[PDB]
């Protein structure tokens, strides 16, 4: 906002300054800081949309083993106790992290990301409705096994 | 509506705020302006006396002082006291 | 004419209030095996 | 709800019921309303100690609830003894044991909660009127 | 002040803080006099009449002479037994106070309740 | 003119139209209603069905006051003469 | 106008979830009063789900209660939160 | 007399308010009443109510403070002691307990001269 | 036998931290207990997740012996501000809020 | 009561003086006029604005007593 009120010339009682020059060079400079900060962000933001997909693919993993035999038994018990803490805190993680895709892609005049990373938050919010989903029909076929 | 004036300050007749907290508010604001005036450095005086209030009473009060100022708010059960010192209002009501 | 309070007020008289007894059991089992209670903070 | 009138034609003043202390009025956020509700009207009735406890008479309602909850605890308790004691060979299990026992990772499933709260934050903000100066204006015809 | 004045006029009312100076009071006389929390016996509800009258001496000395001081202390054994106790007083709207506190203890529950009528 | 103000609102996180709603509320608020007490009444309720309640907003021409606010829920702004302050604690 | 409250984690049965939303839908509007909402989804699971059963509202909470399997719904309207489990 | 504060005055009026709430007295009433967690909230409020209305009616310029306790079907012991500073020829202070079946209540009433 | 003054105290030995009780259901000596630990947790990790500490506060109760009154499992549920009505086993319910922490905490045993 | 302050005596000399020129009269009070006097005499500041600016950032004022003398003792230290 600096740069864009700038005067564009300054005057004394008699010499004339041209502010015009110097404001060029800021205004990509400022440009340039600005985009490590949004690349720096984008860095961050991604490893947390890569954790939480991970984290979500890595309980539809231990939900998918059958679990024929007593020792498996317990393995679903387990992931649906997890399933319980990480689904309680996964709500309370994802504002965060939904906050700071919209603040990076604002900040940011290129695509991050893009295509690829819309599809993938909307992946991981319908891989995780789709895994509680599958916990409930898992425990119903689990009191009968 | 009606103004009263209790220990030398003009606040609401019936006290939104408790008998026993008010007073000690009231007597603390007092003595706040002794020491700084209003008039200069104003913004200080003001956040001293919400500090003042956090130590004595339930947190996160909320306290509002102008010369010319309308206001309305929600607050807990005996938390809303305002007052009037010469040509200034104090206004606080703890959430 | 207006009221004034001139006249002696220090006299103070105490009734004492009590209730007959019966057995503590009566008839009533203690507590229960699960208990409600509601807290607001 | 009476008046009592002062000597010497004073002005009037009346007692009233209602316990001037308890708060003047009361008012709750109502979500599906989905704006704040203030209710004028106030119980307005004061208690020094308040005591809730768990004490029931005999053949109450409510005893009767109380007796069907332990039947039904028992009534599990009693199966599963039972079919452990009936599956095993001569199973010297304990009914403590067997209640412990009873509770299964996939039979019971614990998982804690909380609430996104934003982090409470102290700021002073001071606001003064523009500057204002005085001006002396004299007109005259020959001006 | 005029209107300050003439209020004075129609009533006195000597309003000193009375919501929690005689909570105060009362609150700190309790603590001594309650002694062990333990002891209920039949013996201590003959005793406990005589904090009673101790009680009420400390409410005129707190700067409540003008008021008239109504005072009732309940004495009980909580074994988990719920009993809830509400007083209402007709008095003239903001010319009278009153002062509640209630201290409970592991075995022991008193609460004490001070009602000031201003008279003259 | 509203030269100096403090902003502290979330950006881009979907929650960018609390600081347009403040800024665009004030200004019709304002002038229809022409009191100080009204304005405080009218902006605490259009903001309370539109962000939940426990929102306090006080309207003052002249005034000193320091509070305690949920992070990026505190706006302040001034609205022609008049100064709005708007923020939601608890 | 209150829209459907949106459920951040649950695990219920479709026609159970479905029941849940529309006892906390005719609760809110009922008590305006936070506990009193919670009270009145207690007792009106008792009938239809039995004897244990178990209500809170916070607005802002975090908490881990061991319930029974299929019994545990949560479910958060606008600017509020509840949380229900069995036993 | 006319306007001197009576003991039986008083206690006729605790009266009314136990037989409004839930007393038929003695023979020809069936009346069987359990203290409950919800009933007693209500139940003091209501006896209030109707304590300050029955003395209102008949009532004096006295000033009149009224304090209601519900004993938990008794099993404890409770002694109510009750202190009146207040001139004797102007005042007097009355207590009345009240057996009522499963749920005991104390009464009191204070009388300030006006 | 301890610093200052010899043989210390029965009461000088044992500190509790500032607490205010909405209501205590529970005998004095678990009450005691669960304090302790309370404000000992909260300090461990300060301006931290409630659920977090919530956990923590569970695995004490549980793991300590001679605590466990039987039927439900022990859950302790800790808010800031929230409005809730449990039914819990008889004389197994604790609520307390530290004022250092402001906080409130719920720990009662459900069946 | 002094309590060992050096302090400049220059300035607070002029204040007495200035003081006394107005107050010259004896009355043993000042009015907010009175302070105006002397730089209305001199012609210190332009208009009253200026003084009153000061004076006003003080802290108050009214119409007359005798402690609008801190308007010199102020005034002195405007000089800058």
């Amino acid at each position: 906002e600096e740069i864009e009120k700038i005067v564009p010339t300054y005057k004394i009682g008699a010499m004339e300054l041209m502010t015009h020059n110097i404001c060029t060079s800021l205004s990509t400079w400022a440009k340039e800081w600005k985009l490590q900060y949004s690349q720096d962000l984008h860095k961050r933001a991604r490893q947390l949309l890569d954790s939480l997909t991970e984290q979500t693919k890595m309980l539809s993993t231990k939900l998918s083993k059958p679990v024929k035999d007593i020792d498996s038994l317990g393995y679903v018990m387990e992931t649906l106790e997890q399933i319980r803490k990480e689904q309680a805190e996964i709500d309370m993680k994802f504002n965060p992290v939904q906050e700071m895709y919209s603040l990076l892609d604002n900040y940011l005049p290129g695509g991050i990301t893009d295509k690829d990373e819309m599809d993938a938050r909307s992946l991981l919010r319908r891989n995780w409705d789709i895994l509680i989903q599958q916990a409930e029909i898992k425990g119903k076929e689990y009191q009968h096994k | 509506q009606q103004y009263k004036t209790f220990m030398g300050a003009r606040v609401l007749w019936p006290p939104e705020c408790a008998d026993d907290i008010l007073e000690g508010a009231i007597r603390e604001t007092q003595d706040a302006l002794k020491k700084f005036e209003i008039a200069r450095e104003g913004q200080k005086i003001a956040e001293h006396l919400k500090k003042y209030m956090d130590d004595h009473f339930d947190p996160y009060w909320h306290v509002f002082f102008g010369k010319n100022f309308g206001c309305q708010a929600v607050h807990n059960k005996n938390r809303f006291i305002y007052f009037y010192i010469e040509k200034t209002a104090f206004l606080m009501y703890q959430t | 004419k207006e009221f004034n309070n001139p006249i002696n007020f220090q006299d103070t008289e105490t009734r004492y209030g009590g209730i007959q007894n019966q057995v503590v059991n009566i008839n009533q089992y203690v507590q229960r095996n699960p208990n409600f209670i509601d807290l607001d903070n | 709800l009476t008046a009592q009138e002062l000597n010497e034609d004073m002005p009037s003043k009346m007692l009233e019921p209602k316990n001037p202390q308890a708060p003047k009025n009361i008012t709750v956020y109502d979500y599906y309303t989905r704006k704040f509700k203030t209710d004028e009207l106030v119980d307005q009735m004061i208690v020094h100690f308040s005591m809730d406890g768990d004490y029931i008479w005999k053949e109450s309602n409510e005893y009767k609830t109380q007796e069907e909850i332990r039947d039904t605890k028992k009534a599990l308790i009693k199966e599963a003894m039972r079919k452990q004691e009936s599956e095993e060979p001569g199973a010297n299990h304990d009914e403590e044991a067997i209640k412990q026992t009873l509770r299964n990772k996939f039979n019971y499933n614990t998982r804690e909660c909380q609430t996104i709260n934003p982090s409470i934050r102290e700021r002073g903000v001071s606001t003064e009127p523009p500057p204002s100066d005085t001006i002396c204006g004299n007109i005259t015809q020959w001006e | 002040r005029k209107r300050e004045a003439s209020l004075i006029t129609l009533n006195y009312i000597k309003n000193r803080f009375y919501p929690s100076k005689i909570q105060k009071i009362i609150k700190e006389l309790f603590e001594d006099r309650l002694k062990g929390v333990e002891y209920d016996p039949n013996n201590a509800n003959q005793l406990s009449e005589r904090l009673v009258l101790e009680l009420r001496e400390k409410i005129k000395r707190g700067k409540v002479p003008r008021y008239k001081i109504g005072v009732q202390v309940v004495f009980g054994e909580i074994k988990g037994q719920g009993l809830r106790i509400a007083s209402k007083c007709l008095w003239d709207v903001q010319n009278d106070n009153y002062a509640s506190y209630t201290y409970t203890s592991e075995k022991v529950y008193c609460t004490g309740i001070v009602f000031g009528c201003y008279f003259e | 003119h509203a030269n100096e103000q403090i902003i502290d609102m979330p950006e881009n996180s979907e929650m960018k139209s609390m600081k347009n709603d403040a800024f665009s509320q004030a200004k019709f608020a304002v002038e229809n209603y022409k009191f100080e007490n009204k304005i405080s009444s009218h902006i605490k309720k259009f903001f309370d069905e539109k962000y939940g309640p426990n929102w306090h907003c006080v309207v003052g021409k002249h005034f000193n006051a320091y509070v305690s606010y949920d992070s990026k829920n505190f706006i302040f702004f001034y609205e022609g003469q008049l100064a709005i302050l708007l923020y939601r604690k608890g | 106008m209150n829209h459907e409250p949106e459920v951040k984690a649950t695990d219920m049965e479709e026609d159970m979830i479905k029941r849940v939303k529309e006892i906390a839908i005719n609760a809110v509007k009922e008590y305006k009063q936070e506990k009193q909402i919670a009270h009145y989804i207690k007792y009106e699971f008792d009938k239809i789900d039995g004897y244990g059963w178990n209500c809170i509202v916070g607005r802002n909470f975090g908490s881990h209660i061991i319930h029974q399997t299929k019994k545990y719904i949560f479910f958060k309207i606008n600017e509020l939160c509840l949380l229900l489990w069995k036993a | 007399t006319d306007k001197e504060y009576i003991s039986e005055e008083v206690q006729k009026a605790i009266d009314d308010s136990v037989k409004q709430v839930f007393g038929i007295k003695d023979d020809s009433s069936q009346v069987t009443i359990t203290y409950n967690k919800d009933k007693v909230n209500l139940w003091t409020q209501q006896i209030i109510d109707y304590t300050i209305r029955g003395l209102n009616k008949l009532g004096k310029h006295f000033k009149y403070c009224v304090t209601a306790i519900l004993q938990q079907t008794n099993h404890a012991g409770i002694s109510v002691q009750i202190t009146a500073y207040q001139d004797t020829n102007t005042d007097g202070s009355l207590i009345q307990c009240y057996e009522i079946n499963d749920i005991y209540a104390i009464v009191s009433v204070f009388a300030m001269a006006v | 036998m301890s610093d200052s003054d010899s043989d210390e105290g029965r009461v000088v030995e044992e500190p509790l931290p500032p607490h205010i009780i909405r209501f205590n259901d529970m005998a004095q000596h678990l009450l005691k207990k669960v304090i302790r630990q309370a404000d000992v947790l909260i300090k461990e990790n300060p301006q931290g997740l409630e659920k977090d500490i919530a956990l923590n506060l569970v695995k004490f109760v549980k793991s300590q012996p001679e605590f466990k009154i039987g039927d439900g499992e022990w859950q302790c549920i800790i808010g800031k501000n929230f409005g809730c009505s449990l039914t819990f086993d008889a004389n197994v319910l604790a609520f307390f809020d530290l004022l250092p922490s402001r906080k409130s905490i719920l720990l009662f045993k459900s069946g | 009561m002094a309590s060992e302050v050096m302090n400049l005596s220059e300035e607070d000399i002029q204040f007495c003086q200035k003081a006394f020129s107005d107050y010259d009269e004896d009355g043993l009070g000042a009015i907010k006029v009175s302070d105006l006097k002397l730089a209305l005499e001199n012609i210190g500041c332009s208009l009253s604005e200026n003084d009153l600016f000061k004076m006003i950032s003080e802290v108050d004022e009214k119409n007359t007593g005798l402690i609008k003398f801190s308007d010199f003792l102020n005034i002195y230290y405007k000089q800058k």
